[PDB]
RNA sequence: GCGCGGGUAAGACCGCGUGGAGGCCCGAACCCACUUAGGUUGAAGACUGAGGGGAUGAGCUGUGGGUAGGGGUGAAAGGCCA
RNA sequence: GUGAGAACCUUGCCCGCCGAAAGACCAAGGGUUCCUGGGCCAGGCCAGUCCGCCCAGGGUGAGUCGGGACCUAAGGCGAGGCCGACAGGCGUAGUCGAUGGACAACGGGUUGAUAUUCCCGUACCCGUGUAUGUGCGUCCAUGAUGGUAGUCAAGCGAUGGGGUGACGCAGGAAGGUAGCCGUACCGGUCAGUGGUAAUACCGGGGUAAGCCUGUAGGGAGUCAGAUAGGUAAAUCCGUCUGGCAUAUAUCCUGAGAGGUGAUGCAUAGCCGAGUGAGGCGAAUUCGGUGAUCCUAUGCUGCCGAGAAAAGCCUCUAGCGAGGACAUACACGGCCCGUACCCCAAACCAACACAGGUGGUCAGGUAGAGAAUACUAAGGCGUACGAGUGAACUAUGGUUAAGGAACUCGGCAAAAUGCCCCCGUAACUUCGGGAGAAGGGGGACCCACAUGGCGUGUAAGCCUUUACGGCCCAAGCGUGAGUGGGUGGCACAAACCAGUGAGAAGCGACUGUUUACUAAAAACACAGGUCCGUGCGAAGUCGCAAGACGAUGUAUACGGACUGACGCCUGCCCG
RNA sequence: UAUAACCAUCCUAAGGUAGCGAAAUUCCUUGUCGGGUAAGUUCCGACCUGCACGAAUGGCGUAACGACUUCUCAACUGUCUC
RNA sequence: ACAACUUGGUAUUGGUGCUCGAUCGUAUUGGGCCUCUAACCUCGGACCGUAUAUCCGGUUCAGGGACAGUGCCUGGUGGGUA
């Protein structure tokens, strides 16, 4: 009887796997992130 | 000794397991021991460098003393022989005079409460050590060091030996366990005596459980596997592959042993198999 | 294995009390999905009602970590990778 | 009763349901759903005075609870550096990373929302100041010496050394405690019926941490000399010579019991007083049953053989003339989390969904039970209704005689089902096959019978006399057997609760697989043979360093085919 | 009367040792013989005429085990006449 | 076609000795073999950068050694990949 489904939250999980500091740490996280800039989001990083 | 378990389930039928009569202790030394990690079989990369090995139980690992020069001359006594899972025989406990304490490979035949001499110029009892080109020929040593100061490197498994032909020079002639004749220089360390524990081959395990707590998993066939992740796959029914067997990845047998080696032109000669 | 009474010269062996080794047995939770009736513009984008196998183990599960696409993984079915 | 409207809102009275939850909570998960006050054009599958609707205001109180300032793992970053055409891959020193280790508080009361946070009462752990008392040296000088002279043992004491800290699986016995069931004892009731007036019935029959004592039990060895092993030195840890020791010696630990905390708190009840508050306020002795909780990191067995750092103790190296102890007085003790929802209308599922979600609490009667049936504490009647012997559909219930004659198919149903006694085949790898089939008994009362058994007090015996060991009238609980009698169709009466046998084929067994049509004769599984590997191996990932194999060394490791065990495994090298 | 149960002809490398056989292999096939009920194209035990069994892509057995497949027996019942 | 493996030449690349030939002693410049150490190599031992370092670098000791590896050209195997 599963019904466990895709979606399971966590704040660290998702902070530590989508954050600032990961994303900057590399190259390409630094372009996606001046992408983003530079089309003009609210929010730049989850 | 050997123990037969006597049948009662039908998993256990036909099991054995060594009788360990020749154990003193099974605490190790809090001071000797250091720490070790459950591994995976993995790398640095992740990626999986070799099959089917995996899982287990967790094991502390011990230190052993595979110098033997750095104290030279001075006595010590066999205090006890002590379990150890990391390698295939039994370890003694040795007391130095002046007080150390360090392990080394439990000899076959020793026993509790004897004397063994460490000195360049030491006995013939077994365990002693003494440079190659002290021995005599026609005894039976182990441990065998590679090179100078190398640390024993060789026959380090229960029941093996190694058998000591003439001397010429600086090199002499060693019997390797499996055939072979090799040449090392006379300046290195050995042992006298051979690794205890003969009984190793006799243990008859027959249950799934005994394999994995070491850690071995399933092996898979070839013929079963499917064409695309082997060279054997395919095929309606089961077959012998359609193709003369190959190793997993694209290789034939045969040599293995790479020319040109610094050893290739150094070296006498190679192993026969069943004679 | 142990102690007692037999058998021996010693045994094997014969009975008597303790031990609970068992990938041992019947049976809850949990986990699995074999048969069967329903549902099929369903309550549910793969369930429910009866029955069905393990239950000291190759067991079940929480916590944090690693494995990236001609690649990973895979007790190996051309499965899985939101 | 409210209001214009009421089966769906509020009060009161009946009835039913749940109760290993349809109850009380934690972490994760959401953010204002919590309270007060306003209304009912949006929403709730219908109307709504109601709301998890919205409006406005209010509400979250820690030296001791969970985290940070304390320490670490699998892993990530990485100064130098290596390798790489560039971009970039590695990894040292270090710093990050709880699901762990250490670490100091409990009972009761309080408002519409807060409680180990506020208050009451009593505790514990770190720091600073003042005063006082023990009181030792710097400057005198006795001492021990290696005995004129040079050091010194006070007091601190490590970034250093050494101990401790520091670890698996299964299992019973013994002594305890919680919980529960009776009872001495204390307060209250006269329940419109045939009979019991207190020998009946109903309700009570409580109360923490710390501080004192140290019972049962368990564990452990101590002094003299030599020494040089522990990256220097060591009175420390080791090793070697001798003495001391089986003493319940000595030390440590330590359940449970006992006193203190408590002239306190709370409560059954009695008075007035009702959205409710106030006042007063009894007795609190003895037995049985008995844990999944304590002694316990105990003890006994087993092999597949079982984290680190910090802290604490100690040692010197080294600093050193003020410091140590005790008492009293007066002070300081940092940052974040703190409402509400938690087995769900507030989380995951597009919904106010028949699914899932880690952990803690576990009453009575029958019961082997945490299954099953009815029930207390506690919570619910969950959001469309009222009527109406159509067929038909689905879930149950019953049915003569035949019983498998339909159906590819004994599919579904039906049947046995528990406890105690008698005896159980062909087989066999001697464990098993085996609960094999079958037959008999199962209520109540009395007598045997004040029988027996366990516990256990009055009382007795004994002693290293104390919190002591033995028996144990009385009291309490409890099955087994033999006779006689009684009722009915039925004596495991409900619920719950295995069909069995005889063959063949396939597979040795337990196991795993096509989430979402296939659970197998499929896959692996322990046995064997061959091939390859001489050690920064072969085989790998990676154009390279490097890493695995292995902190291992052919009685091993990688690849291939086969699959327990028995009788075996023919010919042929083009 | 039944056929080869020895020798030689071609070829290449030799031309099936044990064991079993209308089977998870068999088209002609519901092959022939004995068992089973009234009826047996299923099943069981044998017959060798092996299209196209066969010993490490193993053969023949085998105690115990199987939500594996096929057949028979007693009890049962609304699976049926109904 | 490519990766990978593999064969020679050539540069890295040094010294001295035996042995085979094309204008039985006279002339031929390249092959085969044995030696020596300074190039080069060793996840060998010991010290220092260093208080903590199995990284790394340097000195020294000890072994290999003109090989191996690696640049450039080239002959072969090559469903491992396109
Ligand atoms: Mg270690
Ligand atoms: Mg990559
Ligand atoms: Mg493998
Ligand atoms: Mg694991
Ligand atoms: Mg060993
Ligand atoms: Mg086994
Ligand atoms: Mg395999
Ligand atoms: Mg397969
Ligand atoms: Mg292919
Ligand atoms: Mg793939
Ligand atoms: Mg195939
Ligand atoms: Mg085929
Ligand atoms: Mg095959
Ligand atoms: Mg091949
Ligand atoms: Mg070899
Ligand atoms: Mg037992
Ligand atoms: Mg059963
Ligand atoms: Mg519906
Ligand atoms: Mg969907
Ligand atoms: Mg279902
Ligand atoms: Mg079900
Ligand atoms: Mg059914
Ligand atoms: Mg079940
Ligand atoms: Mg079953
Ligand atoms: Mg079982
Ligand atoms: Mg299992
Ligand atoms: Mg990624
Ligand atoms: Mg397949
Ligand atoms: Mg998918
Ligand atoms: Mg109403
Ligand atoms: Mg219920
Ligand atoms: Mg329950
Ligand atoms: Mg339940
Ligand atoms: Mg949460
Ligand atoms: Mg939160
Ligand atoms: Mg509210
Ligand atoms: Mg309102
Ligand atoms: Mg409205
Ligand atoms: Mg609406
Ligand atoms: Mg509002
Ligand atoms: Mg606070
Ligand atoms: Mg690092
Ligand atoms: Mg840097
Ligand atoms: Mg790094
Ligand atoms: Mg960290
Ligand atoms: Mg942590
Ligand atoms: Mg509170
Ligand atoms: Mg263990
Ligand atoms: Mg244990
Ligand atoms: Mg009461
Ligand atoms: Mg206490
Ligand atoms: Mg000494
Ligand atoms: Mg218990
Ligand atoms: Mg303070
Ligand atoms: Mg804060
Ligand atoms: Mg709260
Ligand atoms: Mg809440
Ligand atoms: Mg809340
Ligand atoms: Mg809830
Ligand atoms: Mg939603
Ligand atoms: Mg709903
Ligand atoms: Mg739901
Ligand atoms: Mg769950
Ligand atoms: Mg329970
Ligand atoms: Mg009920
Ligand atoms: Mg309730
Ligand atoms: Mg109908
Ligand atoms: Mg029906
Ligand atoms: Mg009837
Ligand atoms: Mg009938
Ligand atoms: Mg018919
Ligand atoms: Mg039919
Ligand atoms: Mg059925
Ligand atoms: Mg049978
Ligand atoms: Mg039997
Ligand atoms: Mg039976
Ligand atoms: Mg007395
Ligand atoms: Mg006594
Ligand atoms: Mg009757
Ligand atoms: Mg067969
Ligand atoms: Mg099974
Ligand atoms: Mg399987
Ligand atoms: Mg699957
Ligand atoms: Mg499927
Ligand atoms: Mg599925
Ligand atoms: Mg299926
Ligand atoms: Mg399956
Ligand atoms: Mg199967
Ligand atoms: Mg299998
Ligand atoms: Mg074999
Ligand atoms: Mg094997
Ligand atoms: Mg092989
Ligand atoms: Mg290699
Ligand atoms: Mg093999
Ligand atoms: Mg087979
Ligand atoms: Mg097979
Ligand atoms: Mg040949
Ligand atoms: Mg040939
Ligand atoms: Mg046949
Ligand atoms: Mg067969
Ligand atoms: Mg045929
Ligand atoms: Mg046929
Ligand atoms: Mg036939
Ligand atoms: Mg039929
Ligand atoms: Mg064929
Ligand atoms: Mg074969
Ligand atoms: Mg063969
Ligand atoms: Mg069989
Ligand atoms: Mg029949
Ligand atoms: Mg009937
Ligand atoms: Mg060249
Ligand atoms: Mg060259
Ligand atoms: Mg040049
Ligand atoms: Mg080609
Ligand atoms: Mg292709």
């Amino acid at each position: 009887a599963k019904g466990k489904r895709t979606f399971q939250p966590n704040n660290r999980r998702r902070a530590r796997v989508h954050g600032f500091r990961l994303r900057m740490r590399t190259r390409a996280g630094r372009a996606i992130v001046a992408n983003r800039r530079s089309k003009g989001r609210r929010a730049l990083t989850a | 000794g050997i123990r037969k378990y006597k049948p009662t389930t039908p998993g256990r039928r036909g099991a054995s397991v060594s009788d360990f009569a020749e154990i003193t202790r099974s605490t190790p030394e809090k001071s000797l021991v250091r720490p070790l990690h459950g591994k995976g079989g993995r790398n640095a990369h992740g990626r999986i460098t070799t099959r089917h090995k995996g899982g287990g139980h967790k094991r502390a690992y011990r230190v052993i003393d595979f110098r033997r020069h750095d104290k030279d001359g001075v006595n010590a006594k066999v205090a006890h022989i002590e379990y150890d899972p990391n390698r295939t025989a039994n370890i003694a406990l040795l007391h130095y005079l002046d007080g150390e304490k360090r392990y080394i490979i439990a000899p076959q035949g020793l026993k509790q409460g004897d004397v063994i001499e460490s000195g360049a110029n030491a006995d013939i009892k077994p365990g002693n050590n003494l440079p190659l080109r002290n021995i005599p020929a026609g005894t039976v040593i182990h441990a065998v060091e590679l090179r100078p100061g190398g640390g024993a490197k060789l026959a380090r498994s229960a029941g093996v030996s190694i058998q000591l032909l003439g001397k010429e020079g600086t090199y002499a002639a060693l019997r390797m366990p499996s055939g072979e004749i090799r040449r090392v220089d006379v300046r290195c360390r050995a042992t006298v005596g051979e690794v205890g524990n003969a009984e190793q081959s006799n243990i008859n395990w027959g249950k799934a459980g005994r394999m994995r707590w070491k850690g071995k998993r399933p092996t898979v066939r070839g013929v079963v596997m499917n064409p695309v992740d082997h060279p054997h796959g395919g095929g309606e029914g089961k077959t012998s592959g359609g193709r003369h067997p190959v190793s997993p990845w694209g290789k034939p047998e045969g040599r293995t042993r790479k020319p040109n080696k610094p050893s290739d032109k150094l070296i006498v000669r190679r192993r026969r198999t069943g004679k």
